[PDB]
């Protein structure tokens, strides 16, 4: 039943967007058409796969999704695509003019001049839902309108859905692919603002998945398309108990209650595996133990930082494929004699899991192997922590000079929120020191 | 302890709605503001260029006078 | 945003617009009539930045020509792809502004603004999101010098959320029309400094000096400079007008490029730029590319970088070529050069790779630097400047049209103060 509703802003949400959607239609035999055969309710029904599609009595599965950006050319090419037919065109939002990588112009001057009408095509998916759970809100931090649009938009739902769960995938940047200059300014300024309204968020630094990319499939010069495929398959991880059954399913949600201690440590780090190119899979099965030894190697975290060097308030692993509970738990036992895994004081050292029995999928003319069996861990570690460092700091070089802050003042901002930001990110970088310190 | 279980519901439904408002009035207040600063900052600058436009008239004004010699 | 609208004004403005419009006309696959007879479907994708389409599948550049004399602009019509100019789009008058920047701005040219701007407006009322304007001018002169940077500042009152670009050309003595040229020049700066977001400084005294050094031109004409010129402008338009993902409008490229609002005067480089003789010895390799871009010789500005400090960077290749080795060589020439990036804006060179190369070449590279050492063009500039005011040689001609003496104080006064800031943020430390 539980609806999930997806908002994809901007050209990295909606590039992301456009390979989850796929990765979901093949992992549950949805056609570009729309077309189930599979699903015997025409027109409805309350499968686990309905939480992310509803359906038409002409038994089209139509994706609970609106992709919204500030100029059209990316959600053109999702118009006139391959899934062209499984969008109904008031889902696919566009204005004429971008944000210009300026925050202002994506939560004001630009952003508000669509922010009803986006508004208005969300309240239309809300309204066909029976239990509606909460949205996931998918954005870069370093754009225009990933970052300031997609602040405008949290802080809205959160007046016209009250604390309904919003959850954020959201993107943070890496000079390999980066395109502005000013992209730290644009993530504080929008971790700043939505942090009291996302319930939990997760980040996908661009550099992890670039290097992954780069040593675990050889690829010589990732481009968006093989990043973007190796997060939908992270992405797909993380949602599958949400959109599959089964005995040893264990919902999203549940993970979150261990995961968020208080409100604002609800940053959880992703860890992948495997990740590997079908030349080196073949012949070669990935049993539970290695895929499991990997989640704890940072090459494969989806953020770059050392969780050997931080300690652990969570673990969850999130199984899907051919993987049965013996076979984790011995694989967690060996693991737990030989790692650098220090919990603090106030929280159980057990791990969380959950095994979704469907197997893993992947796209045509993909990087990664067909594998019988995969893992994603989240843990809640301090370490993720040094990734805020690392923004911040550059943030510091060029507020000291006010480099680029006339282009922000320009469009109605003022200092006084440039240091209000960065305060609130001084006071997150305690907030983690302090958890990881042991009880008096 | 009916009164206790009464007093909870109704206190989380009182946060629930302060969140909401103050939400609400946060962000009114921030687009307001950023709306009177914009035009404010395009105000000033065309009013720069307004007084280029007075001192052009002055300048062919003066070359008038000094033609009239 | 999406369109883009050209004006071109005076002789060097229409001469080096005219060339302009002749080169990505090529690059775009459409003929001196306006027809399309491309084979890449990347030659159309952002076409209507740059060109209207009319009727019978023509595409009509979506600019203006302007000019206080009829001259120039009837060599444009008469030259090739004249034709492919939308003849109402022909602003002129008759008398001229004898290389007077005053008469270019508050007399001769005042007279003519309006039916200028009459233009403007109709192409700007056409356009689905206009980004902006691009000028092409001389300072030197008295049309595009004083008329040009009136056009600047009406343009600006009608559309003051729109950016303003400008490929100024900047005087030297090595290729020199007039004795005045220092006035009309430090005058136009200072409407630049206060009145455009982004100016190509595009200095004949770095063209005379490729072509005379490095190409062995033993006596360069315009033309010879021209072919510089306009190699120069399509590279570093490239962005705007073929897919892609770095400064891909006008306003992004000037949120990468402009950290404070009156540094926005950047150095344009082109490689390669290697005699026909050297090619001989030299191969046209990514890291020859990388190497020239970031060298001296090739900046269409004569200023050195290893005399300043880079603000920030676009750096653009085009051609076939390897994004793995771009990305190297790219980090190497950082690497190398680390002192010269200012250490205060991290990550402050942008790169992009566009698949069309220029006619003739099978890559090249396009440097766009917004650097410090840039004060050396505005200190040669001041000091040819001061050395006729402080004799008030020749002011009779801008007094004569009603100017006073204290508007030549404030222009250098605003320029010199331009060159004080570069210097203040060159010796800027991060601690
Ligand atoms: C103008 C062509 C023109 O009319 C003269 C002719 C036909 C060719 C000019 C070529 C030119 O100037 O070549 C340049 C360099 O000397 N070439 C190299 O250095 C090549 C190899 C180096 C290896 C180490 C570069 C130049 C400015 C080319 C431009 C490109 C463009 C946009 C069109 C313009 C056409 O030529
Ligand atoms: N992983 C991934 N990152 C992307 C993708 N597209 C853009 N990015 C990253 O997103 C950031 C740039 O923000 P964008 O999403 O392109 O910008 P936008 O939201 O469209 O905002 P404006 O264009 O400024 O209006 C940079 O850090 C890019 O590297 C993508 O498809 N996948
Ligand atoms: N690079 C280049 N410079 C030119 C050209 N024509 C004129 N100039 C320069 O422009 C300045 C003279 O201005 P000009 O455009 O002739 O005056 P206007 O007609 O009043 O705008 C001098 O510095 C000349 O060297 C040209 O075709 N190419
Ligand atoms: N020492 C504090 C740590 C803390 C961190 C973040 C918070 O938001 C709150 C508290 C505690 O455990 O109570
Ligand atoms: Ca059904
Ligand atoms: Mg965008
Ligand atoms: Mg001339």
């Amino acid at each position: 039943m539980r609806e999930c509703i997806s908002i994809h802003v901007g050209q990295a949400g909606v590039q992301i967007g456009n390979a989850c959607w796929e990765l979901y239609c093949l992992e549950h035999g949805i056609q570009p058409d729309g077309q189930m055969p599979s699903d015997k309710t025409i027109g409805g029904g309350d499968d686990s796969f309905n939480t992310f599609f509803s359906e038409t009595g002409a038994g089209k599965h139509v994706p609970r999704a609106v992709f919204v950006d500030l100029e059209p050319t990316v959600i053109d090419e999702v118009r006139t695509g391959t899934y062209r037919q499984l969008f109904h065109p008031e889902q696919l939002i566009t204005g004429k003019e971008d944000a210009a990588n300026n925050y202002a112009r994506g939560h004001y001057t630009i952003g508000k001049e669509i922010i009803d009408l986006v508004l208005d095509r969300i309240r239309k998916l809300a309204d066909q839902c029976t239990g509606l759970q909460g949205f996931l809100v998918f954005h870069s931090f370093g754009g225009g309108t990933g970052s300031g649009f997609t602040s405008l938009l949290m802080e809205r739902l959160s007046v016209d859905y009250g604390k309904k769960s919003k959850l954020e995938f959201s993107i943070y940047p890496a000079p390999q692919v980066s395109t502005a200059v000013v992209e730290p300014y644009n993530s504080i300024l929008t971790t700043h603002t939505t942090l009291e309204h996302s319930d939990c968020a997760f980040m996908v630094d661009n550099e992890a998945i670039y290097d992954i990319c780069r040593r675990n499939l050889d690829i010589e010069r990732p481009t968006y398309t093989n990043l973007n495929r190796l997060i939908s398959q992270i992405v797909s991880s993380i949602t599958a108990s949400l959109r599959f059954d089964g005995a040893l399913n264990v919902d999203l949600t549940e993970f979150q209650t261990n995961l968020v201690p208080y409100p604002r440590i609800h940053f959880p780090l992703a860890t992948y595996a495997p990740v590997i190119s079908a030349e080196k899979a073949y012949h070669e099965q990935l049993s539970v133990a290695e895929i499991t030894n990997a989640c704890f190697e940072p090459a494969n975290q989806m953020v770059k930082c050392d969780p050997r060097h931080g300690k652990y308030m969570a673990c969850c692993l999130l199984y899907r494929g051919d993987v049965v509970p013996k076979d984790v738990n011995a694989a967690i036992a060996t693991i737990k004699t030989k790692r650098s895994i220090q919990f603090v004081d106030w929280c159980p050292t057990g791990f969380k899991v959950g095994i979704n029995y469907q197997p893993p999928t992947v796209v045509p003319g993909g990087d990664l192997a067909k594998v019988q069996r995969a893992v994603c861990m989240l843990s809640n570690t301090t370490a993720i922590a040094e990734a805020w460092a690392r923004l911040d700091h550059k943030f510091d070089l060029m507020y000291a000079k006010r480099a680029f802050v006339h282009w922000y003042v320009g469009e109605g901002m003022e200092e006084g929120e440039f240091s209000e930001a960065r305060e609130d990110m001084a006071a997150l970088e305690k907030d983690y020191e302090e958890v990881g310190v042991d009880s008096v | 302890k009916r009164e206790h279980e009464r007093e909870v519901i109704q206190k989380a439904i009182e946060e629930n709605n302060n969140f909401i408002k103050m939400a609400k009035e946060k962000l009114a207040q921030k687009m307001e503001s950023n709306k009177e600063n914009r035009e404010a900052h395009l105000a000033a600058m065309l009013e720069r260029l307004q007084e280029k436009d007075k001192h052009a008239e002055e300048v062919r004004k003066n070359k008038e006078l000094k033609e009239e010699a | 945003m999406r369109e883009i609208v050209h004006i071109q004004a005076g002789q060097c403005g229409n001469q080096i617009g005219a060339k302009f419009w002749e080169v990505i006309s090529d690059e775009h696959g459409i003929d001196p009539t306006g027809s399309y007879h491309g084979d890449s479907d990347l030659q159309l994708e952002r076409i209507n930045v740059y060109y209207n389409e009319a009727t019978g599948n023509k595409y009509v550049p979506r600019a203006i020509l302007v000019d206080l004399e009829p001259g120039t602009m009837d060599s444009v019509r008469s030259g090739p792809f004249g034709q492919i100019f939308r003849p109402d789009n022909f602003v002129f008058g008759q008398s001229g502004a004898g290389n007077n920047w005053a008469k270019g701005h508050y007399t001769e040219g005042a007279e003519l603004v309006d039916s200028v701007l009459d233009v403007v407006r109709k192409e700007s009322e056409s356009c689905d999101c206009l980004q902006g304007f691009q000028l092409t001018h001389s300072l030197g002169g008295g049309t595009g010098s004083g008329m040009g940077t009136l056009l600047i500042s009406k343009i600006r009152e009608e559309y003051p959320d729109r950016i303003m670009n400008t490929f100024s050309v900047m005087p030297s003595p090595k290729v020199s029309d007039t004795v005045v040229e220092p006035y009309n020049a430090t005058l136009s700066v200072h409407q630049l400094v206060e009145n455009t977001d982004e100016t190509y400084c595009i200095d004949n005294e770095a063209l005379y000096d490729i072509c005379f050094r490095t190409l062995k031109l033993t006596t360069p004409t315009y033309g010879d400079l021209n072919h510089l010129v306009s190699a120069t402008m399509s590279g570093v338009t490239t962005c705007l007008r073929f897919p892609g993902q770095l400064n891909a409008d006008l306003r992004k490229l000037a949120v990468n490029m402009v950290p404070f609002p009156r540094l926005h005067f950047f150095m344009p480089g082109f490689a390669p730029l290697t005699s026909r003789g050297s090619q001989q010895y030299r191969a046209l390799t990514v890291p020859e590319l990388t190497q020239q871009m970031f060298d001296s010789k090739n900046m269409m500005a004569a200023c050195d970088p290893r005399h300043g400090r880079y603000l920030t960077v676009a750096a653009i290749f085009r051609g076939r070529m390897s994004m793995k080795e771009v990305d190297e060589q790219m980090l190497n020439v950082q690497n190398k050069n680390s002192s010269y990036f200012v250490e205060w804006i991290p990550n402050n060179v942008k790169t992009a790779v566009c698949d069309i190369p220029p006619r003739g070449l099978k890559m090249s590279a396009t440097f766009i630097g917004n650097s410090t050492a840039i004060q050396e063009l505005f200190k040669r500039i001041s000091e040819q400047f001061t050395a006729m005011f402080r004799r008030k040689a020749f002011l009779h001609w801008y007094t004569g049209e009603g100017m006073d003496e204290m508007e030549f104080t404030e222009a250098e006064s605003n320029m010199n103060d331009l060159v004080s800031e570069y210097q203040q943020y060159q010796d800027a430390t991060a601690d």
